[PDB]
RNA sequence: UAAAGUUGCUGCAGUUAAAAAGCUCGUAGUUGGAUCUCUCUCGGCCGAAGCGUUUACUUUGAAAAAA
């Protein structure tokens, strides 16, 4: 179930057993590598990038055609964003809900909530600094986060 | 039921079940190539898509963002892949 | 969340033998469990299986001849040296004359009679009856 | 039938079931009678596979023909719309018939002046005959009982699926057994149809004919 | 074409060498095969008394060799009358490292260079032109295990006659009994 | 049931359902032992023979003894296909 | 001390008999899914032949007073 939410939802991809570039699919993979570079350029996270490839060029997994992933991709290229997506976006969401906490102190839902998603954020940041993902100095601060966004 | 076959399920059953207790899981989304009355390429689109696609060679809209299937423009034939 | 794998699939197939079922679906599979099941089935406790191979892990269906009275998991698998089995044995099985401990050993994974034919200890995995 | 030509239904009888109604079930349904129905309708009525009624009812018959003793069979019926049915049934095989009340006790009461102790038991609707299922599982009792699309299945051993409901399918169906065990036995022959008309089971209900005298 | 590392090419693999030499001699796909060469060549028994070709290839060829698989296996049956022939990639396996590891087995071993991977690549190729769609094992009462194959039924025409062929190809280079069917419906 | 010498010693041995076989018990009063007769395969007569099955009380209970029974018959040929 | 499975590792209980924190987060702790089958001394039968990342485990073999 859910870490911070009582909910257990079974709602996910499933990915089917042939892992073979679809026959509909003709774009190669330099040019599905190229099409990724030139999203990324454009400022997109690689789950954007997934999404777009998947609803327009017809790429029903860049893994099964490219042979990797759309970060390894990415950080192959050297293009990849200096922190992981996920931490972004939970340092994004952290840093709205403490925005509005300033203007808002009698929201104790949303102090809750902020609890919530900082141990989500401490979480994730402790799980990549074991993976070298980030630098052992990294820490999350409450009064300088919006300068990693 | 006891002795119910769990090894070759029914067609139908495996098409009933939630797409992840399968007997071997597989998407119940699809790619299909839409073609447009003024265009001379056909452009692929998921079943259930998120953005919205725009035509591959104009600016007509191809579909809409839905809860669950894309929504698609009336005027443009949709084919399934596979 | 999901620990013990073994557990589950031993807990599955009871539940199932219990229910008087003939087939049942145990998932995820590993090679703990195939290999618990191939020691079951030497002895004519359950009998053919087969694996549906998923691109993730590993589905089994488990034919059911109505022999198995229970079919059970140690957690967690506690070290047992030869000297020690006989009171692990003499704790978990009805009789001297039949029931199986099976344990993990370097030689494989195999049952307590067979251990000691080996004359060499392990970890216990489980039992069955 | 066993894929005996001989066993397997002929189109007389598919007349007879589409006429009686018996392929019409209800609108709720078993889940352990789902292997005897075709489809639902739109209606909501779903429809009895008659080719597995036939399967069943040949299969009854079979276990009532394995009884030495036709006094050993019992039919009980406490509906009064299979009480003549299952009158005619015993008067033709020889079985024993309980039309009406049964009383409880018949079966696991040896004290009591009706009581008795059949081999086989076959029952009209199992949920409105349930007295006698549930005395079954005392006195180790075989049980058939003609069930319908929504019919329990506990303790029913050979459950044909047929409409229950109706007179007409009810009578038919004691009919077709009483035709099926005399062919099985060897009275009355398969080569020519049977000299009793369906319509001798049949629940009159005396109001229509007085009506229509 | 041919290039085995233990530089001894046999009687059979010379004459594979040399039909594929003359088909670039006198063909319409001669512009791919001046890259493309080949490791080995055996001749296995299926059962019965038909044989099989399996034709070893470099695996980073093998995707370019699978562009013109159909065209060039045709020929080559053409060229060897009921002799069925297969296209297998020269996977090398790396053994399960023990407490026994030396310098050049000091490098971890790559997944796609353990037997697992190997046999599962060499299974998918064996069947190239009908996809793998499933997989089960059985496992019988004596332990032994036999795997069932479901390729596609879109492609079952040109590949029913090739069944017991794929499988005395796999028992041979692999060791494991192996059924190609086909799903009911997918 | 067996002793070192070879002799049976148990006092009898006890049916098994047909169905689970599970031993059934000496006081299974819910317990049957259905016969099906069988039948000439040409004249379509009941000739003597017979297919016994025994059903512990358990599965009559559950309502299972309809498609045990069912399963039995048509395993021994009793009942046809389809 | 056993009886005491009334201290419960084996092996107890926690709806109403005694009992689940008002509720979440959360560090330590505990527990964690599938997956990987030569010998830089060579001499015309003998030895400088390697805990070969490691540990836990298991099976050895030493060594370990008597009473």
């Amino acid at each position: 179930g859910r870490m911070h939410a009582p909910g257990k939802g079974l709602s996910q991809s499933a990915l089917p057993y042939r892992r073979s570039v679809p026959t509909w699919l003709k774009l190669t993979s330099d040019d599905v590598k190229e099409q990724i570079y030139k999203l990324a350029k454009k400022g997109l996270t690689p789950s954007q990038i997934g999404v777009i490839l998947r609803d327009s060029h017809g790429v029903a997994q860049v893994r099964f055609v490219t042979g990797n992933k759309i970060l390894r991709i990415l950080k192959s290229k050297g293009l990849a964003p200096d922190l992981p997506e996920d931490l972004y976006h939970l340092i994004k969401k952290a840093v709205a809900v403490r925005k509005h906490l300033e203007r808002n102190r009698k929201d104790k839902d949303a102090k809750f909530r902020l609890i919530l998603i900082e141990s989500r954020i401490h979480r994730l940041a402790r799980y990549y600094k074991t993976k070298r993902v980030l630098p052992p100095n990294w820490k999350y601060e409450s009064s300088t986060a919006s300068a990693l966004v | 039921p006891l002795a119910k076959d769990l090894l070759h399920p029914s067609p139908e059953e495996e098409k009933r079940k939630h797409k992840k207790k399968r007997l071997v899981q597989s998407p119940n989304s699809y790619f299909m190539d839409v073609k447009c009355p003024g265009c001379y390429k056909i452009t692929t689109v998921f079943s259930h898509a998120q953005t919205v696609v725009l035509c591959v060679g104009c600016s007509t809209v191809l579909c809409q963002p839905t809860g669950g299937k894309a929504r698609l423009t009336e005027g443009c034939s949709f084919r399934r892949k596979q | 969340v999901r620990m013990n794998v073994l557990a589950d699939a031993l807990k599955s197939i009871n539940n199932a033998e219990k229910r008087g079922k003939r087939q049942v679906l145990i998932r995820p599979c590993s090679k703990v469990i195939v290999r618990f099941l191939t020691v079951m089935m030497k002895h004519g406790y359950i009998g053919e299986f087969e694996i549906i191979d998923d691109h993730r892990a590993g589905k089994i269906v488990v034919n059911l001849t109505g022999r198995l009275n229970k079919c059970g998991v140690i957690s967690p698998r506690f070290d047992v040296q030869l000297k020690d089995l006989e009171k692990w044995q003499n704790n978990l099985l009805p009789s001297r004359q039949f029931g199986f401990i099976v344990l993990t050993t370097s030689a494989g994974i195999m049952d307590h009679e067979e251990a000691r034919r080996k004359h060499t200890g392990g970890k216990i995995l489980g039992f069955f009856f | 039938s066993g894929a005996l030509d001989v066993l397997q239904m002929k189109e007389e009888d598919v007349l007879k079931f589409l006429a009686a109604g018996t392929h019409l079930g209800g609108t709720n349904l078993d889940f352990q009678m789902e292997q005897y129905i075709y489809k639902r309708k739109s209606d909501g009525i779903y429809i009895i596979n008659l080719k597995r009624t036939w399967e069943k009812l040949l299969l009854a018959a079979r276990a009532i023909v394995a009884i030495e003793n036709p006094a050993d069979v019992s039919v009980i019926s406490s509906r009064n719309t299979g009480q003549r049915a299952v009158l005619k049934f015993a008067a033709a095989t020889g079985a024993t018939p309980i039309a009406g009340r049964f009383t409880p006790g018949t079966f696991t009461n040896q004290i009591q002046a009706a009581f008795r102790e059949p081999r086989l038991l076959v029952v009209t609707d199992p949920r409105a005959d349930h007295q006698p299922l549930t005395e079954a599982s005392y006195v180790n009792l075989p049980t058939i009982a003609l069930c319908n699309t929504d019919s329990p299945l506990r303790y029913v051993d050979i459950a044909i699926p047929c409409n229950n409901k109706g007179a007409h399918s009810v009578g038919l169906m004691w009919w077709m057994l009483a035709r099926e065990v005399l062919r099985m036995r060897g009275t009355i022959s398969r080569e020519h149809p049977w000299e009793v008309m369906p319509d001798l089971y049949f629940y009159r209900d005396p109001e229509e004919i007085e009506k229509e005298e | 074409i041919v290039k085995p590392n233990g530089e001894k090419p046999d009687e059979f693999e010379s004459g594979i060498s040399q039909a594929l030499l003359e088909l670039e001699m006198n063909s319409d796909l001669k512009a791919q095969l001046r890259e493309l060469n080949i490791t080995a060549a055996k001749e296995i028994e299926v059962g019965g008394g038909r044989k099989a070709i399996i034709i070893f290839v470099p695996v980073p060829q093998l995707k370019s060799f699978q562009k013109i698989q159909v065209r060039l296996v045709r020929e080559l049956e053409k060229k060897f009358s009921g002799k069925h022939v297969v296209f297998i990639a020269q996977r090398r396996i790396l053994p399960k490292p023990t407490r026994k590891s030396r310098t050049k087995n000091k490098q971890k071993r790559p997944r796609s260079r353990t037997l697992t991977a190997v046999h599962d690549a060499i299974l998918e190729d064996l069947v190239f032109p009908s996809e793998i769609v499933g997989k089960r094992i059985r496992v019988k009462l004596d332990g032994s295990r036999l795997i069932k194959v479901h390729l596609d039924k879109a492609q079952q025409n040109n590949v029913e006659h090739k069944v017991e062929t794929f499988s005395g190809v796999y028992k041979k280079l692999t060791g494991k009994d192996v059924n190609f069917e086909f799903p009911e419906f997918q | 049931m067996q002793n070192d010498a070879g002799e049976f010693v148990d006092l009898y041995v006890p049916r098994k359902c047909s169905a689970s076989n599970r031993i059934i018990g000496a006081k299974d009063h819910a317990s049957i032992q259905m016969n099906v007769a069988e039948v000439d395969k040409v004249t379509g007569r009941f000739n003597g023979q017979f297919k016994t099955y025994a059903i512990c009380g358990a599965i009559r209970r559950m309502g299972e003894s309809d498609d045990s029974i069912l399963r039995l018959a048509k395993a021994d040929g009793i009942v046809s296909k389809n």
